């Protein structure tokens, strides 16, 4: 993997705007997944989190293969 | 605090960032303690890993393990080295 987060954004995950998501590289010190919107912004999120936990469980057709 | 709101500034600061690879099979980790989110300054939080590298050793970087880099710990946004040197590089 390229790119790790460093921080979390602890905001509201931009369903409207949600293109792809994936899981960020094991070997990053943060476990994160990334939001991807339509204009390509990524966004860093907890993984375990509730609302992001929820988002990737139904939003599963959305992971970057 | 009805008067402070800090949110906006991590928020800003909530994207990923690149980091280099390595051979021993540690963490990756970014150059320096500071990156950059849609133009925005941002600074890595105390206590993350980080490479020191001054700006001729930047220069011999390459996609191959031919680099000793010092490995350091964030703090103040300054990357403090903790004298484990590892071969570090750039992932395409």
């Amino acid at each position: 993997g390229r790119e790790c987060c460093l921080e979390y954004f602890k905001g509201a995950i931009p369903l409207r705007k949600l293109k792809t998501w994936y899981q960020t590289s094991e070997d990053c010190s943060r476990d994160a997944i990334v939001f991807v919107t339509v204009q390509g912004r990524a966004i860093c999120s907890d993984p375990n989190n509730k609302r992001v936990k929820n988002a990737v469980k139904y939003l599963q057709s959305l992971e970057r293969s | 605090n009805s008067t402070e709101y800090y949110d906006y500034e991590e928020a800003r600061c909530a994207c990923p960032a690149r980091h280099l690879n390595n051979t021993n099979g540690t963490v990756l980790k970014p150059l320096g303690c500071h990156y950059f989110c849609n133009g925005t300054l941002c600074t890595a939080p105390d206590g993350y890993p980080c490479y020191n590298l001054t700006a001729q050793q930047v220069r011999t970087l390459t996609t191959y393990p031919n680099t000793s880099c010092a490995v350091g710990v964030c703090m103040k946004g300054t990357c403090v080295k903790n004298g484990t040197m590892e071969q570090c590089f750039k992932t395409p």
